[PDB]
């Protein structure tokens, strides 16, 4: 019941943090990894032999509510136009809020896409896509 | 052609030898054009843009600056009329 | 003639939208006057007309509305589109007031509807952008047996007029 | 005790006025409000960080015995069929009894619907719900 | 008080007839209508612009005691079965008993269900509800 | 008996105060609040392993009798039309009628809705039903 | 809760203006974004060692309710047939409402798809998909 | 509210006609079209330098009820089996009901597909997808 | 309201006929189309100079609960296995309930496939598609 006691993670309990900032009104954050498992097979047998790691692949998806100040184009971190070739290589973590404890880190991200969205008598919303080096977890 | 066209919250002070402009009045600035236009010259021109070009990202906000000199206008009485000049310091006889 | 064409073009504008800057598809003008000529009409309230040759083409537009009457301190009486504007409203309101309170129905309609009524045909008004704004709270009715005098404030819309550039070359 | 000096309203004491005319033998008048109060939360904390009014929505019935004469649909202001669109945007006040004076004002009510009844050894009645853009108080 | 000089109709001083009969011992009338009124947002601004009616929609109820002959059914217009492919669009009139004054006519009713209840030292009652094109109101 | 000395607390020795000043002429005052309270299940057993406090959501409604003077809107605490737009977050207190002490507080509360009623032969009420971020009891 | 002092920016305090017009009764503005992310890799290392940024691309589609005057045809933004060989480039900014500033404007859109929708009982709207060279954020 | 007032075109306030005839109980007009807009690349830089309308493309659908007379088989305008070898180009118009004015004109339509829906207990409805030369509005 | 009077075709008053027999509880009947409508484009214009129907092509599909006797594998309309090298051409006909009058006819119809589903506590239901030569109609 408590949050120390509990013993499975929570939204409630997980901040978001970007170059050692926390990332405020952050709405969701998924990862996502593809290890190119490929199977090997023969003439004279049906099934697969063994499977081969061929490529790492990863993704990171952030959705966030568009603050009024510091949103991702004002704070630096996203960018419009040419301002992409001048920002240099990113990290992201996820963190525990109670001891500040990293759970996951995603080594260097680098967003594909930039997406925002208006709609009438909704709260504005925005979403990047990193693709990232790698990924790991300490402590 | 009177229609036409022709081609931060920490407010921050400045105070000392300004040499152009009506001493003794407080001035609110918002543009280095205005300071030209009203502070000829002196430490206190610079101090304006350096202020406003202090840092690449940062910089001050509309700054309050008064000329702190005891200066005055020139003036003559001549024919009819007593002229006097806006322009206040020395440079004012020219 | 000239003025003929000129009344041709502003009787087609939207209600409201000024002859200013407005195309006048003359072919050519028997034109003395220049930039400080043009400012000494128009100062004067007399219209006047300025041959534009663009990079690639040629037109003639009218610099501004200015009425002959000479104070400008009412634009209502010194530029046309706003006296229009002030013209149309006007009529307007005095119908719906004809209509709503000029039936005679009672005495009992109170100054407190009256101002209640004037508010939602300001509001209706915001609505259209026919005006800019106008004070919510800063209407009074007084009333007096039959006679009900009112007074009311609006923002005419604040046309935009001037820019100014200073060009800096550097490097 | 006297309608001077009573500190509350009441029935009594308040006219129900559409048009300028006052509106005979109405029965009640129940205003409705919603302002689409949305709560923000996030990742990383529990409550609510903000409430934004996202759509302002309101609404009005009014209900009244059938008057032989000036009912709504003979008075004017209900209407049948095609007549709907033939009927302008119209604006309800209440209003004191004593002093006349504007209580609140709904400004620019419009139908949603017009409902009847007869019934045995009872008087018929009529309710009107009606949209409204705003509403304020004056004075 | 009297018939003449009341202002108020009465289910006592209303009758309720059909294709130009009058309905004996009908006991209620609900007439329910809806204009579809939706209100038209946008972004930049909190209320409702305007008010569109989209769709008219109508229904009538009529309530009565199972007469012993001519019941609705019998009468011919309720029906049961495959008979209902078969009843033309009837009208409907509600009349004041004195003058035989038209108050409101319901255009062209037609059936959308038929309810019987049998009871145990009850009267036996009768439910039709109508919907209908449109209403109206003349003279 | 005595005010002092009873044990339970009663509507006639407990004020209701928004603002630091007394609401005069309350009839109710009902609180509401929901943890989210999701259990955790598996493959493999029955029951929940666990109870995880998600989300904080929390309502108060205040019912009044429209004063004649200082209602809701006159007070300036509700507001009608784009008026909310321009309404700061209010804070509600409720408080013993004794010693004038905290019972509980509503920190920040917020309107959802502004609900009035005019009846034949009955005092006006108002219902206001607000959300509010947090609440608290000191002392 | 004021709109001075909310966190987040909400369709309600936006306005979306084209070639310094306000556009009226718009629904909704959707930014698309594509960095083209490519990530390198080689024999000898299963993960990515670098992400290049090949080529921009952007979206932008504004939906709106068909205005009787003014919409998008009448207007002179959108065009049909061969009259898109005439529209020149044009530029459309979303604009903070209460202030007038700028959040992002998007440089030198032009049109996609022009799309239309009549339906029975239902409020009439468009849409336009714009490509655009570049978007920017200024002050 | 009222026809003349409203600001936004609905499915009541339109009519749609072809050949000079207006079409009886059509449920839907949707308008598609695309400009083909390709974006000019380099080398030297991320950005597309402009954007080209290579080819113009345009549907209109069509949903009706299939009326039990004039059908669009019966009616003459679609067609079935070798007639459409037949059957010359066709014009659709999309008019204002109130003052007959045209809202657009799709020059020249021609068939793209028939489709056509018998279901239980359902209405019988049909569709048609016509390709166009071009569209446009006048006055 | 009457069948005789009724302007829109409704699944009640359509039979639907096979080989001169009508299907008892067919569920739906879909009859799609297609033209192949191909614009002509050139060098020097941007719009499509015509449109030429290359090809047409024709589906029917029929859904049917699964009778106990006569269904389509026991009455020999479908078939199943090499069977369907000996079924014939065969010609569905869609006929008016009251006049016996065909509304539209697919001459020769042929099965692409048959689809069975047997499911828990569900009405057992069958499906064929057919392609066809041509349709048309006729009175």
């Amino acid at each position: 019941a408590s949050e120390a006691k509990q013993t499975v993670h929570t939204g409630n309990t997980v901040l978001l943090m970007i170059k050692g900032k926390p990332v405020g009104r952050a709405q969701s954050a998924s990862g996502q990894r593809e290890y190119g498992t490929t199977g090997v097979y023969e003439i004279g047998s049906i099934m697969p032999q063994e499977h081969v790691y061929l490529r790492y692949e990863g993704t990171i998806t952030v959705e966030r509510l568009r603050m009024k100040k510091e949103n991702f184009a004002d704070l630096g971190y996203a960018s419009l136009g040419e301002e992409i070739l001048k920002k240099d290589i990113i990290d992201i973590l996820v963190v525990d809020n109670l001891t500040k404890q990293v759970i996951i880190s995603y080594h260097g991200c680098s967003a594909n896409n930039y997406n925002e969205t208006w709609q009438t008598n909704e709260i504005v919303t925005e979403e990047i896509e990193f693709s990232y080096l790698t990924a790991s977890d300490k402590a | 052609t009177r229609p036409h066209a022709s081609i931060s919250e920490k407010v921050f002070c400045l105070i000392g030898q300004a040499e152009g402009g009506e001493p003794n009045t407080v001035y609110e600035l918002r543009n280095y054009s205005q300071a030209k236009r009203l502070f000829r010259s002196g430490e206190l021109l610079d101090a304006i843009e350096l202020a406003w070009g202090s840092n690449p990202n940062y910089t001050a906000g509309r700054i309050l600056a008064m000329r702190i000199e005891d200066a005055k206008p020139a003036s003559a009485e001549i024919g009819g009329l007593k002229i006097t000049s806006k322009i206040y310091g020395n440079v004012a006889n020219n | 003639m000239v003025a003929v064409a000129l009344g041709g073009l502003a009787s087609g504008l939207e209600i409201g939208e000024s002859i200013t800057f407005k195309p006048l598809r003359v072919s050519s003008l028997d034109q003395i006057y220049e930039s400080i000529d043009l400012d000494e009409l128009n100062e004067n309230g007399i219209i006047s007309i300025e041959f534009v040759r663009n990079r690639t083409n040629t037109f003639f537009r009218i610099v501004d509305d200015v009425t002959t009457f000479n104070d400008k301190s009412d634009p209502v009486k010194a530029e046309m589109a706003v006296g229009e504007a002030n013209d149309f409203l006007v009529s307007e309101l005095k119908v719906q007031l004809e209509d709503q309170f000029i039936g005679t129905r009672t005495i009992n309609t109170s100054a407190s509807i009256i101002k209640d009524f004037i508010q939602s045909y300001l509001g209706r008004k915001k609505r259209d952008n026919e005006i800019q704004d106008f004070p919510a709270e800063d209407v009074q009715v007084i009333v007096e047996g039959n006679e009900a005098r009112i007074s009311m404030t609006v923002y005419p819309i604040r046309s935009f007029k001037k820019i100014s550039v200073s060009l800096v070359y550097k490097q």
